RNA sequence: CGAGUGGCUUGCUACCUCGAUGUCGGUUCCCUCCAUCCUGCCCGUGCAGAAGCGGGCAAGGGUGAGGUUGUUCGCCUAUUAAAGGAGGUCGUGAGCUGGGUUUAGACCGUCGUGAGACAGGUCGGCUGCUAUCUACUGGGUGUGUAGGUGUCUGACAAGAACGACCGUAUAGUACGAGAGGAACUACGGUUGGUGGCCACUGGUGUACCGGUUGUUCGAGAGAGCACGUGCCGGGUAGCCACGCCACACGGGGUAAGAGCUGAACGCAUCUAAGCUCGAAACCCACUUGGAAAAGAGACACCGCCGAGGUCCCGCGUACAAGACGCGGUCGAUAGACUCGGGGUGUGCGCGUCGAGGUAACGAGACGUUAAGCCCACGAGCACUAACAGACCAA
RNA sequence: GGUCUUAAGGUAGCGUAGUACCUUGCCGCAUCAGUAGCGGCUUGCAUGAAUGGAUUAACCAGAGCUUCACUGUCCCAACGUUGGGCCCGGUGAACUGUACAUUCCAGUGCGGAGUCUGGAGACACCCAGGGGGAAGCGAAGACCCUAUGGA
RNA sequence: GCGAAAGCCAAGGCCUGUCGGGAGCAACCAACGUUAGGGAAUUCGGCAAGUUAGUCCCGUACCUUCGGAAGAAGGGAUGCC
RNA sequence: GUGGAAGUCUGUUAGAGUUGGUGUCCUACAAUACCCUCUCGUGAUCUAUGUGUAGGGGUGAAAGGCCCAUCGAGUCCGGCA
């Protein structure tokens, strides 16, 4: 009779191809609700240890009780947005208008940017209000950057630049408190844009496993019994029927696995501190030792230690938030043995 | 807690428990452990073990 | 049904060889089903603490043998895993013949059985003698 | 009794192939159909309730595990929301299998004078090929758009990214003589699928450390071989799953259906014009890809004698070539060293004890010694090596 | 039926048989469930006495079945080892080739089309892959029929 | 050591079972090791793999052509000084 | 107790054989190979050399097996265009 079966593996994630930025980019922003305010921040992912909480849900019927958690170190010290982008509503969707930048840059943005030395500030201001006024203002979002220096564990100086929505009150207010940010120096950080308790949506690069078999790739079966001793161990059956004659898409191939970006919903951020209270005894695998601006999302996080991870308040939450969970115990015990 | 082998404390979010026949209980802070008892060995002649210790 | 309270790795299979923890007259028991539980294709029908399973009687006093009867797993021995991260495992399988209102259908719980246990089958566990 | 639709079965035909289109069943992997088994929304009921029975829309998802048989079919068990059917050369042998079919051997029964025969049964009985083209999965080099860096846009494309069940409160309530026994809603969990991750558990770990057999290097010490670890015990990192994290709601328009207003037809009428609702289905939402979208895009800055890039060097968050990413003395990129953090499990030597033995000798025990040995990780540290320098470029 | 064909008319045994069409025969054992296996029954489509019958210790790379033990056969795959595979120097074939050839969906056609017709899609080249298609390559089909063929 | 067996090593012979260099060296394949819980659910069928194992002591069923079955089965021991 | 029989047992002693893997190979190392597995191994045994039997004839513990990669009638040349 031949039982049924699900295929194997998504076709959400296709084309399973190394990704074209190891940067994230988001293609969703959070609603205009609250107060304006920067829709997203950065960090860069440091590794796993858990930690005890106290049952913050109040439909648990374990509320109130221990409870031990799996959670990613993530390193987020404060970020600059150096300059606002805004965008006109056309025919043919957005499209980006004009740019009010700084003066005041990082001493290394030159390793990736050809820093602005003559830029007119008014002007592209001007040229904005006056589409505001004329009603084909688009949404406003803040060039930003990373400062890789600030962390020692990670090699790179050269900074991570990355455009990040601004959801506000009115378009007026919020496109003001855009202006406001930058002009400063753009320096923001984590507790401007999240409050520990809340959820996020975290965005990466998964970690490269190269090329890799179909098995492992799409997860289809290893061939069985008297089949795995002929001569085929981990190739599927067939590349399709006679007719159509031709081999489809949807069949499970071997390739590129790994490398892809993929936006992981609902993280809640469980705490977010500064120092070394995080960090592990022996320093972490692979990455460091830890000792400053820091995030502690629950569970697991896309990418591996090192990599940049992009935050922006889940889009599309469950759950209500419980702020300011209580933090029992970190572990620091060593990651080695 | 401690380890009910070794003696020395058992990172919170972490070990293993047996559960005997008998119902008698056994906490484990890692495999090493448990794994140095099925030999049939006891923890006070082992040097590393802080009970030996 | 009800939230056990820890997460469990079934550690048992249809056609799985376990212990009948009571006094009923079955010693050996054999899974035949998992109440509740539908699989996908190749895939053995999984068991484990907790779950209420078909059974066969392999071994015991004759009136028992070879009669289909409905349990519950009290003890295995593959971990599971408590709200407070520890692992708990046991010295081997075990299960508790049981009625339609889930009842033990013996007097006599032999050997220990988890906690969780409790929280889903009362009189089983009102009956325990230990209880981990 | 009458009219049909389908092209799964069978039969008929002899159009296609006999310079061969590899015949069953199964398996694996992919797409589809709807005449719908479950799930969603409905209508009727010989609809009190609960459980059903029949019918409508509807193919998004699901439709599983086993006992005999090569079997398909089917018979049977226990689970289940249900364990639907069919098409793709009765999908799938340049994929597998070879049980059966179907050669040569042999036996039995039947038939035959006999050779030998039987869609009767039975035991045994082989599975070739280095991919030219095309197709698709992934990876690169070029050209076009017509200097560079960084950030985007979004025509379109993919998705099931989610499907389903159990439990609790509702409630022993509505309903019902009683037996029995719902729902809306809110919650908790499971399962299947999906994407990721490795603190935790678990596996590996022919890195490592110890034990120990045989033999060889005279003994000792320290070693080699015993398949690519002699065997045994432990096991770091990493990779993994049996481990862990995450995977809506809600809008919009509809079907079946329930209605509103409403005429043809003064009445009536859910429809003819108009309108309000209403499916797991459709569109959006969400995730992924996406300037080669020939209308070949947008913005900001830098630059056209110089912006930027390639080669080079030290390496990886990357990797089959190629590609990608980081660092390069204005430096912690790699190694050495020392710490930290880890794995083993207490080194050589010497001292004491030691069943004994005249003595020689003596397996072993304790101390020195959390020792000895070891590390794919972290830190400190410019000591060594990231030097020298080449090239392209409006 | 209570002899007739053709001489006799199946005795001892064995029997749903490696012989039983009906057939998964019926009952039992065994299993959750057993077209299997074993035992009994047995009218045997179409058993049976040196065409030897029944039966049988020992023996068997002979056929079927059950149990304990065991286990990566499976649930459901992971990690590792060695040789390849990939890159480089050197060496250096074969198969195959009417032509053209970036195809896909349909249609049509000697009724199983990359080449016809209609549309859709499609910038060129290259590397790796597992083999959907070229009714892929290999063999003037062993099957079947035909020949006033052969043995 | 039972051994003309294994395994290790002499004497003697050889590095000519005659192409090399490089990538922690991917997918895939050939040989192979180890895999938690379950333990034949796989499959026509336990195919493949695994389990057992040398020696001594105890002990050993049905059946039988009295020879055998039998190493039945099962239980214990096993080093060094 | 002695004795030491056996188309006797174990057995990769040598040697002979070839059950399964339907593994590896399958333009091979090879026009019948490699590996693991498996059987026999004092006898109707295995083997070298010599020697006999020749084509409708041999030889055959019988498979239409074998008679120089040739067998339900060898090979060569001729009949033969
Ligand atoms: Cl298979
Ligand atoms: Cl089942
Ligand atoms: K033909
Ligand atoms: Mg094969
Ligand atoms: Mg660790
Ligand atoms: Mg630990
Ligand atoms: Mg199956
Ligand atoms: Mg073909
Ligand atoms: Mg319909
Ligand atoms: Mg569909
Ligand atoms: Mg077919
Ligand atoms: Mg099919
Ligand atoms: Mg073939
Ligand atoms: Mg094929
Ligand atoms: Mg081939
Ligand atoms: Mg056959
Ligand atoms: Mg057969
Ligand atoms: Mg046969
Ligand atoms: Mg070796
Ligand atoms: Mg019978
Ligand atoms: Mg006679
Ligand atoms: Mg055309
Ligand atoms: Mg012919
Ligand atoms: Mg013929
Ligand atoms: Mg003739
Ligand atoms: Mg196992
Ligand atoms: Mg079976
Ligand atoms: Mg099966
Ligand atoms: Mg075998
Ligand atoms: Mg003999
Ligand atoms: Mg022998
Ligand atoms: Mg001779
Ligand atoms: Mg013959
Ligand atoms: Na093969
Ligand atoms: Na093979
Ligand atoms: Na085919
Ligand atoms: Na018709
Ligand atoms: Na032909
Ligand atoms: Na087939
Ligand atoms: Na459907
Ligand atoms: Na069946
Ligand atoms: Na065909
Ligand atoms: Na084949
Ligand atoms: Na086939
Ligand atoms: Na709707
Ligand atoms: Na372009
Ligand atoms: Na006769
Ligand atoms: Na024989
Ligand atoms: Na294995
Ligand atoms: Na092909
Ligand atoms: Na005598
Ligand atoms: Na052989
Ligand atoms: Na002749
Ligand atoms: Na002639």
């Amino acid at each position: 009779p031949q039982p049924s079966r699900p295929r194997k593996g998504s076709l959400g994630f296709g084309p399973r191809k190394r990704s074209t930025s190891e940067t994230p980019r988001f293609n969703s922003w959070p609603s205009d609700d609250g107060q304006p305010g920067v829709q997203g921040f950065a960090g860069y992912k440091a590794g796993m240890t858990h930690v005890v909480l106290v049952n913050d849900e109040p439909n648990s019927p374990r509320e109130g009780m221990e409870e031990t958690v799996p959670v990613t170190v993530i390193e987020t010290p404060p970020m600059r947005a150096v300059a606002l982008r805004a965008y006109e509503d056309t025919p043919y969707g957005q499209r980006p208008l004009t740019e009010v930048w700084t003066d005041e840059f990082h001493s290394e943005l030159d390793r990736t940017l050809d820093v602005p030395e003559d830029h007119d500030p008014d002007a592209a201001e001007e040229q904005i209000r006056d589409a505001h006024e004329a009603g084909d203002l688009g949404d406003l979002r803040l060039i930003t950057h990373t400062v890789p220096d600030a962390v020692p564990s990670v090699p790179k100086k050269k900074p991570d630049v990355m455009e990040t929505r601004v959801g506000g009150g009115s378009v007026s207010d919020r496109l003001d408190h855009a202006l406001d940010i930058v002009e400063d120096g753009g320096e923001h950080a984590m507790n401007d844009i999240f409050r520990a308790g809340e959820y996020a949506d975290v965005a990466g690069v998964t970690k490269g496993k190269g090329t890799q078999g179909p098995v492992k790739r799409w997860g289809v079966q290893k061939r069985k019994g008297k089949h795995a001793r002929q001569g085929w161990r981990r190739r599927i059956g067939n590349l399709g029927p006679w007719n159509p004659s031709r081999v489809r898409s949807t069949v499970p191939q071997q390739g590129q696995t790994g490398y892809h970006q993929r936006t992981e919903l609902n993280k809640r951020l469980i705490d977010i501190g500064e120092g070394d209270e995080p960090t592990v005894d022996g320093g972490f695998v692979n990455y460091g030792e830890v000792d400053g601006p820091y995030t502690l999302v629950k569970g697991s996080v896309p990418g591996p230690d090192k990599r940049l991870v992009r935050f922006r308040p889940a889009v599309r939450p469950n759950d209500q938030p419980r702020l300011d969970p209580e933090v029992r115990y970190v572990s620091n015990e060593s990651n080695q043995g | 807690r401690e380890c009910d082998y070794c003696g020395t404390d058992i990172e919170p979010g972490t070990g293993t428990m047996f559960v005997h026949k008998d119902g008698a209980t056994t906490h484990f802070c890692s495999s090493k452990c448990e794994n140095n008892a099925d030999l049939g060995r006891e923890a006070r002649n082992l040097e590393w073990t802080d009970t030996a210790r | 049904m009800e939230a056990l309270g820890a997460d469990v790795t079934q550690g048992l299979e249809k056609g799985s060889l376990i212990t009948c923890a009571d006094n009923t007259g079955a010693r050996e028991l054999k899974v035949i089903s998992v109440h509740g539980y539908s699989g996908t294709k190749n895939r053995h029908p999984k068991a484990g603490l907790g779950d209420k399973i078909t059974v066969s009687v392999t071994k015991g006093t004759p009136e028992m043998r070879r009669q289909v009867l409905e349990a519950v797993v009290v003890r295995q021995r593959k971990p599971i895993r408590r709200p407070d991260g520890t692992r708990v495992k046991f010295e081997d399988n075990a299960a508790v013949i049981v009625d339609e209102n889930e009842d033990p259908r013996g007097t006599e719980l032999k050997g220990p059985i988890a906690r969780e246990v409790a929280q889903r089958f009362g009189s089983v566990a009102s009956a325990a003698t230990m209880i981990v």
